[PDB]
């Protein structure tokens, strides 16, 4: 029926759009004509003839922008994938991490559907120069950075962090910390010691900049 | 000259225990703030605390 | 003067974008408002 | 009966915020020299003045 | 050592209220310990009012070390502060 | 959404009959169907069905 | 099931025994009632309240479209009362609600 | 069986349609499912907020939690017309959202924000804090005020 099918298609389409925005915001190369994909084109291309959503045809690779690879010294390609199974097992997670290691990708994003067992949670850190991030579909229906209460976060490179530390004459542990696994930090994909600059907008004072450090 | 003087002397003076002042300025209105019934924008049963 | 986050200058064509906000920005805001107020008074003369 | 709860809340707030101060580099820092705000309120203006 | 030179000073040249209170307190204590005064007293017999009179025309020889919160102080003579 | 819930014993079977009216669904414009109610019943944990 | 015993006035527990037939057995006294033939049932009538209308009078003096009604076992009407209403987000097609002129049975399309 | 949920969100107790002064309609629900409310179609997912602060934190990050703290305290203070300057509210919000998480102002929050032995001993749980400090051999730097 329409309730079991069209709502699922719309949720998957909005999740795809949010993942595209997330990958673009990290500095990877995504054109504006891919992120503004309407519902009709998504149903035409990424959906089956009988309305079923297929997800093995949805996974894609992302490469760094020239500006990003200029500012950031090292930055590789991601392979964002959507699992077809509703409840991912250890076997499919091991298959995914084996795929990521074999194809020599610097990072990977595993968008699961309903729930992931802790026996599969414990296996995402397994690869030394690569990292794996997991995102729930319901956590991807609405983009959190477009929310009014969330101001603009901007990650800073190591040279940028060093310049900030030199200007304010302080060590890394003195900045106000931000936890990883925070939704905004998960959106930006921040590592330990990486510094994000926040542009707050208060009515009284206008725009002013604060800083935060992961972990 | 007056505007610049007011702005330049209105800056927070270094060494001020601003946390103490803020803590008191949040705490002491609680003494004068008596309990009064409140409702959220024209609906009676929402009974916000 | 508005340096960027890198410690370098900022070109005078994209100063107002929301990624180079410094600690002095509110001060700058004040000055603008100050000038704007004087502007109003000048306008209040000119139309007269 | 409001006085007990209000005084308890005031004591908790003041014990939490007693260590903050505005250092000479216009940054609010704790006792252990960690920055809470880079400028007080985003513009460094005392509400007194 | 860690002293900022007399031209790279990046702290406000105004004299805050706490510095005023501490300067007057120290000067009054020094006067109460029988120190000479550089202002002509007119029969005032209280160290604090004599210290106030000394401040009124900037005769206190004390200076203020404004310790920045990283271990680098900053000298300011009382006669140089604006107040 | 149910007119009633009843328990019926057959000769060798026992079941529970629920009568859902489409009139209330149409009058409330709930996007709900009978199989949706069935799968929602399956998503109950305490019943262990 | 709230059946009460006619001997000791106790609760009737239905048991299968071992032969596979359910009986209104009573464990306080020798008495049961097999349910062969006619079946027994206990209906609890849930309350029926007057809930708020959503499409009460939403098709008065409105235009009529030409759409085939899904129910062709009752009416052969081809003129349907329709109404355009934005129900989903602004990036999705505008849904509409329309009904037959004879047999009702309102239905919507996106 | 007749107490099972068949359509909706488990934590939403009730929903009321309200009219704002300009005539536009909004929806007020009483529950804890912020993400489910703001992810459903038909509701704008960019301007939906809630007065609860832990939900705002867990859904939209520590900065949105700070904004929610500031807005809620300012609304409560301005409801009584006590005229508290918002800079103190901003300072309090920056204090509770200092260490990356909303730690709050209590004996379980000061024990996480502050590492000073003597201040935590003087506030609450004197014996437990002092004995734990003795056992873990934690040095205390005399830099605070207490
Ligand atoms: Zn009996
Ligand atoms: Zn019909």
């Amino acid at each position: 029926m329409d309730q079991e099918n069209e709502r699922n298609i719309s949720r998957l389409w909005r999740a795809f759009r949010t993942v595209k925005e997330m990958v673009k915001d990290r500095g990877y190369f995504i054109t504006q004509e891919e992120v503004e994909l309407p519902l009709e084109d998504f149903k035409a291309k990424y959906c089956d003839s009988m309305g079923r959503p297929q997800r093995k045809m949805m996974s894609f690779q992302a490469n760094p922008t020239e500006e990003s690879i200029s500012k950031f010294p090292d930055m590789g390609s991601l392979w964002v994938e959507f699992c077809d199974e509703p409840s991912v097992g250890v076997k499919t997670m091991k298959t995914f991490v084996i795929h990521i290691q074999e194809k020599n990708f610097q990072t990977g994003i595993f968008v699961y559907q309903n729930n992931i067992t802790p026996s599969a949670m414990k296996l995402v850190p397994s690869i030394p120069p690569a990292t794996i991030e997991t995102f729930n579909e319901a956590a991807l229906v609405v983009n959190i950075t477009h929310h009014e209460l969330v101001p603009k976060h901007i990650r800073l490179s190591s040279d940028e962090k060093r310049e900030l530390l030199k200007r304010y004459r302080l060590k890394e542990s003195q900045l106000p910390r931000i936890q990883r696994a925070d939704p905004v930090a998960l959106y930006l994909g921040l590592k330990r010691g990486e510094v994000v600059k926040i542009i707050r907008k208060s009515e009284t004072s206008g725009r002013y900049a604060s800083y935060r450090i992961c972990m | 000259e007056i505007a610049l003087f007011k702005y330049r002397k209105a800056r927070l003076e270094p060494g001020t225990a601003i946390g103490a002042i803020g803590a008191q300025s949040i705490g002491e209105p609680g003494t004068q703030m008596t309990l009064k019934t409140f409702h959220f924008a024209g609906v009676a049963s929402m009974n916000v605390t | 003067v508005r340096y960027d986050n890198s410690g370098c200058l900022v070109k005078r064509e994209d100063l107002n974008k929301a990624e180079y906000v410094d600690q002095y920005d509110a001060e700058r805001d004040f000055y603008h408002s100050l000038r704007e107020y004087i502007n109003g008074k000048a306008t209040a003369l000119a139309n007269l | 009966v409001k006085t007990a709860e209000t005084g308890y809340m005031s004591r908790r707030l003041m014990k939490s915020l007693e260590d903050l101060s505005c250092q000479y580099d216009n940054t609010v820092r704790t006792s252990a020299n960690g920055i809470v705000q880079f400028t007080y309120g985003g513009d460094g203006l005392d509400p007194l003045e | 050592e860690k002293a900022i030179p007399k031209d790279q000073r990046a702290t406000t040249p105004y004299m805050t209220k706490y510095e005023r209170a501490r300067i007057l307190g120290t000067r009054a204590l020094q006067i109460s310990m029988n120190a000479p005064v550089f202002v002509d007293l007119e029969g005032e017999t209280d160290p604090l009012r004599i210290a106030m009179k000394e401040l009124a025309e900037k005769k206190i020889p004390l200076v203020i070390r404004r310790y920045l919160p990283d271990g680098s102080f900053e000298d300011w003579s009382v006669e140089e502060l604006i107040v | 959404v149910a007119f009633y819930v009843q328990d019926v014993y057959k000769d060798n079977l026992s079941f529970i009959q629920v009568r859902i009216d489409l009139g209330t669904i149409d009058k409330l414009q709930l996007e709900l169907t009978i199989e949706d109610i069935a799968v929602a019943i399956t998503r109950a944990s305490k019943l262990k069905i | 099931m709230l059946s009460f015993c006619p001997s000791c006035n106790n609760m009737l527990l239905i048991t299968s025994g071992d032969s596979g037939v359910y009986t209104l057995a009573c464990r306080s006294c020798p008495y049961e009632f097999p349910i062969e033939g006619i079946e027994i049932y206990d209906r609890k009538k849930l309350p029926r309240k007057e809930v708020d209308d959503v499409l009460g009078g939403g098709w008065d003096n409105v235009d009529q479209t030409k759409t085939q009604c899904p129910n062709y076992d009752t009416c052969g009407g081809e003129s349907a009362y329709f109404f355009q209403l934005q129900i989903r987000s602004a990036d999705e097609p505008m849904t509409t609600f329309y009904k037959c002129v004879n047999c009702g049975h309102r239905w919507k399309e996106n | 069986l007749p107490d099972v949920v068949v359509k909706g969100l488990p934590d939403i107790s009730r929903a009321v349609i309200n009219i704002r002064d300009d005539g536009k309609r909004e929806l007020l629900v009483e529950g804890y499912g912020l993400r489910d409310v703001m992810c459903t179609d038909g509701v704008i997912g960019s301007r939906t907020t809630t007065n609860h602060v832990l939900e705002v934190f867990s859904v939209l990050g520590i900065e949105a939690a700070r904004y929610s703290i500031i807005r809620e305290i300012n609304y409560t203070m301005s409801n009584h017309g006590m005229s508290v300057d918002p800079r103190h509210i901003q300072l309090l919000g920056d204090v509770m959202t200092y260490k990356g998480e909303v730690l709050g102002i209590t004996r379980f929050g000061l024990s996480k924000m502050r590492d000073s032995v003597l201040q935590l001993a003087s506030f609450e749980k004197t014996t437990d804090h002092l004995f734990d400090a003795a056992f873990y051999m934690k040095k205390d730097a005399v830099e605070g005020v207490s």
